[PDB]
């Protein structure tokens, strides 16, 4: 049994009233569960045999469906509720499970903090350096940084990293990681880190000295 | 009260055998079901067989029939996934369930945490944690070159929880991966409270503890 | 009801077996789930259809995840109760028609084996089941009448006789556009053996020279009159 | 010069054992592939499996794989063909046959004349033989009240060749099987010639012997 | 898998004909394939190897050819003893998969049935019952009407028909009708009648014999 | 009988007045056994012929002249025995079968010259595989999956896969403990070059060329940049050493 699980990718604020929908390639009535994938962690389930809450889980989740058509609900998203949400079925053998459901909270506009953390003297006796500029408790996702050593600017030598939404909060955090090797550290005097974010009047600019 | 604890990370290459337990508690073991499903990167969960301790009633899932070994041992309430010949096409994610019966049939109330095994024929590197050293502020541990996945990073031993980010690992162009653990704590801390992070790379048996300014 | 705003809002209680279960609604008719407490600390669940319809009262045990007897009731009096094991298949079902005609399994096996009957008016079938099909096996001497059901629903009857003298042995065919069971002795037709669709059978003897039907059809009540005619 | 003789037809039950076997003559038995191939009445044709004796490599078809089972007495220049338990739905034709391999597969050279199972829980009847008495003259032999399928009918002991017709069986309304075989010979032979027909009902193991006016 | 289809499905010829049966594959390969003849009442037998090759003790006559997705089997000079189903198979991919079959048939000149009537036997007497049976041999083509006048009196569904397949010489159908009623209907009777209305003929003829 | 074109694998076929009764006639003399058949067109495109020790052979030419199919069968006309498909660009596949049908040998011969030996292939798909480079030989195993090449020096080897898809990939694993010592590689599909890497530091790059040839570049004291020019491995010795 086929189980085509839309939406895919999905936003909403706190407070709305979202529903996830599985599609089962065959037809039965309240043999589907449902579960919830927050990142890094296990699934947990939230709803079983389609329409009966298990005891641990908040009263706002519902689900509903017959037929071959069901629903996942949530009656006052909360920005804890950021996870994945899977169907699974056990009405045929075998069990199968949905592609899933990314469920994205809508927030205000977070202007990120950015910090400038130098390479460590520890590293330099290992021949290279890697300089890292932290953009915390940012939203939304986009956000573009740019590396000036000695007011010269940098492309191809950098890596960025991003978290998932915090369960709190709903904000973001990105690492962009520079990484050049020691020769050319011990040359130049000034490292800098521009950072450009929607919550930015103006491109704030993050610096140290060699030293 | 009911937990299930799984076996550590593994590392193998294509041709070793491998077994991962999971160590059902809080229920009667003998009782209830237990399987285990599969979570292949970038694919979903796919399920792989299932047993009920204590007859060793085992049913397998077609598409994992003959390629692995499910069992249990209800004298110390313990599951096992056996294989033998590893491919690096079995790399994923491994959840020990609890399962509740239906007609002919399950669904998964509990969930373990995870057995990541990873299958390559590479060099099992061993991280290198050097400290990113600093009204509020921001210090963390740079945990570079290891392979493979996964990699855990906590602060001072579990106590400090909130204002930690702890990033995705992110592949280079050396074949190894990198992250950065982060935390946020006040400036007026930084002189009079002392900063630990405590990394575990179980792949390669790596245990190491950092400080920072 | 098939089987015998506000606050927030609609409010509704039952109680079933001596056992007060309330629940709460959103329409203003009745169909909603009512759960409740035993005295055991096991869990009763019991569901009330959109169109009021069809209950679904179920049983459970504490944890309400694993399950005891799930008892379906419709509106055309039509019952089909299961009871659960200790890992989750169903040991028993009894499906109570709409005509009262029940239809017991009993000790299902773990591989899709148990023991069945079917009970019409006045007499009580046996035989077993399989994964395939039902099988009911009426029995006389050397001839046994196999009454296949099977898990759709389709309703075919072979007959087997033993028998070696080709004056006596005893064949049948079927017709399943005139549920007839019609057997021959001798090249020479005997009787028709008609399943009714309201769960009866009808014996109707040929002519001593088998060409026509004689007399009429013959409502059996005593599971002998099944023997008699084999 | 190569043959490939097989068992009878036969009659079981759902739920009864089944094995039926395929002899080898006039070529090297353990030098071929050996395998067998299915042919449901109405459908075509459905591959189960092939052996290569003596290395007993047994190969299987999805469709058939732990349905059945292929097993080779390289002593005997025996294959065989074996179930557990019976269900009506395997009712078909059932041939031997010897295999050229191509890489990792094959094409079926020769064939063995098939083996015809039947299975049904109904009644084993032989047949009952009625001549058919008469410049050319027509007669027969009218084969009634028989089950299952299938008959072989011949005539005087297979020297009679020409002018043979024997039809296909229809299914009467006492559920047994009845056809009849038709010869031509000419008239002046009538009153100087005997004809017998030769009736051969392998799954009751019933052969019968008429004559003519 | 792969699926095979084969096309046409039913085929008529006449003797000296070129017939082409063709094999469209699921999947693309090359000389992978096999042809198999299997004549009404026999088995299955190896035509043609490797998608071109013949085998010998087949005659001459039988080509095959074809790369990638089509396929084709070839008779050069139709003959009656060609009547059969054609299938084909693949051995690229396993497991092996044959074709549904393509059936073949003769066209042949009409030709009028000669019809004979048979009494049943005084050794079925004895067994409460009597078969009278009807013949058509060798007629074509395949429709033909049969009806049962007994003691001038009309019957209607006791009785039941069976025609051959081509003969492999001639091409030619049979046709058996046999009458089944119990001694007692029988003995009652005197004339048993057999009407037969058929293409070849230019006015139905009949055949009867008398009780006794 | 028949005197009044060249063929791949140095072969030889021969009439243009069309033949009686049908399609044109050619002749081609193979390993000293003369082959006859009968072709539609004037090209010369199949040849059969029988043996000296009663086996059968089957020479089929392609219809534009780009290859040929020499194949040899069990004197039954249907049993294998080896057939060498060769092809226009000297690209020759010569195959060995084992007396059940399945395949035994199967020698790859490339249109350079290098060639992919493969001997003693078990019922699973397991062989003993190796390839004959331009002055060295790698050898290795035969999976069903893939062809795997390894290189060992002392703890580390390296493996070189040939995907059954035709990709080649190529990883290096090392034993060692200390990372000081300890060396790692990345591949790039991309450059199909091999960069090792020991203590945090690139030490060389091992290009792995598309004619079959496996050049070595090494980078500079500090890891920056390359220096020198590649020099293409002529002996196994040399690989090694890199290691
Ligand atoms: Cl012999």
């Amino acid at each position: 049994i086929q189980l085509t699980q839309s939406p895919s990718s999905l936003s909403a604020s706190v407070g709305d009233r979202v529903t996830i929908t599985c599609r089962a390639s065959q037809g039965f009535s309240s043999a589907l569960a449902w579960y919830q994938q927050k990142p890094g962690k296990a699934p947990k389930l939230l709803i079983y045999d389609a329409s009966s809450l298990e005891s641990g889980v908040p009263s706002r989740f519902s689900g509903s469906g017959s037929g071959t058509d069901f629903t996942l609900t949530i009656s006052s998203l909360q920005p804890e509720d950021f996870a994945t949400y899977y169907c699974q079925q056990f009405n045929s053998y075998p069990l199968t499970f949905g592609g899933g459901t990314k469920v994205e909270i809508k927030r205000t506009v977070a202007a990120p903090s950015v910090f400038i953390f130098p390479p460590s003297d520890e590293q330099l006796k290992s021949g290279t350096a890697s300089v890292v500029c932290l953009l915390n408790n940012f939203y939304p996702r986009e956000a573009k940084v740019q590396w000036k050593v000695d007011n010269a600017l940098q492309s191809g030598n950098s890596q960025e990293s991003v978290t998932e939404q915090d369960s709190k909060d709903s904000t973001y955090s990105l690492s962009s990681t520079l990484t050049l090797s020691k020769a050319d550290y011990e040359k130049h005097k000034v490292y800098a880190c521009e950072v450009t974010h929607q919550g930015l009047s103006s491109p704030v600019t993050k610096s140290f000295n060699r030293g | 009260e009911v937990q299930l604890v799984q076996s550590g990370a593994e590392v193998k290459k294509p041709g070793e055998s491998l077994k991962i337990s999971c160590q059902s508690s809080g229920y009667r073991f003998t009782i209830y079901w237990i399987g285990w499903v599969r979570q292949m990167p970038g694919k979903g969960l796919e399920w792989m067989g299932i047993i009920w301790p204590g007859d060793s009633d085992t049913r397998y899932s077609p598409s994992f029939q003959g390629q692995v070994t499910i069992s249990a041992d209800k004298s110390i309430s313990t599951a096992y996934l056996q294989w033998s010949s590893l491919k690096a096409s079995d790399t994923a994610m491994y959840y020990c369930v609890r399962g509740i019966g239906r007609y002919s049939n399950w669904f998964l109330d509990y969930w373990g945490q995870g057995t990541l095994v990873t299958v390559s024929s590479a060099s099992t590197k061993g991280p290198s944690v050097f400290p990113l050293a600093p009204g509020t502020a921001a210090l963390g541990c740079l945990v570079k070159d290891y392979f493979p996945e996964p990699v855990t990073v906590s602060w001072n031993s579990g106590a400090l929880t909130s204002g930690v980010h702890t990033f995705p690992a992110v592949l280079q162009s050396s074949g190894l991966y990198s992250l950065s653990s982060v935390v946020t704590v006040p400036s007026s801390s930084l002189g009079t409270q002392t900063y630990i992070c405590n990394v575990n790379h179980k792949p390669s048996n790596t245990k190491v503890d950092k400080r920072v300014e | 009801l098939p089987g015998e705003k506000n606050k927030d809002g609609y409010d509704l209680i039952a109680t079933v077996d001596k056992l007060e279960l309330k629940g709460t609604s959103d329409k203003n008719n009745g169909s909603g789930v009512l759960e409740g407490v035993k005295a055991d600390k096991s869990k009763v669940k019991l569901t009330i259809s959109d169109d009021l319809g069809q209950t679904t009262l179920e049983v459970f045990k504490e944890d309400g995840k694993t399950l005891v007897s799930k008892k379906v009731t419709s509106k055309d009096k039509s019952s089909t109760e299961e009871k659960f094991n200790e890992k989750g298949e169903v040991s028993e079902k009894i499906i109570t028609r709409a005509d009262g005609t029940r239809l017991e399994y009993t000790g299902i096996k773990s591989d899709g084996s148990g023991k069945a009957k079917e009970v019409l008016k006045g007499y009580v079938l046996e035989g077993t089941l399989t994964a395939e099909k039902t099988t009911l096996v009426v029995k006389e001497g050397t001839v046994t009448l196999s009454k296949n059901i099977s898990k759709s629903g389709e309703v075919s009857v072979e007959l087997n006789d033993t028998d070696s003298s080709a004056a006596t042995k005893k064949t049948a065919a079927w017709n399943s556009g005139t549920s007839t069971l019609t057997i021959t002795v001798n090249s020479k037709k005997t009787k028709d053996l008609v399943f009714t669709k309201e769960n009866t059978i009808t014996v109707q003897q040929y002519d001593s020279n088998g060409t026509k039907l004689e007399g009429s059809a013959v409502e059996i009540t005593k599971l002998d009159e099944i023997k008699n005619a084999l």
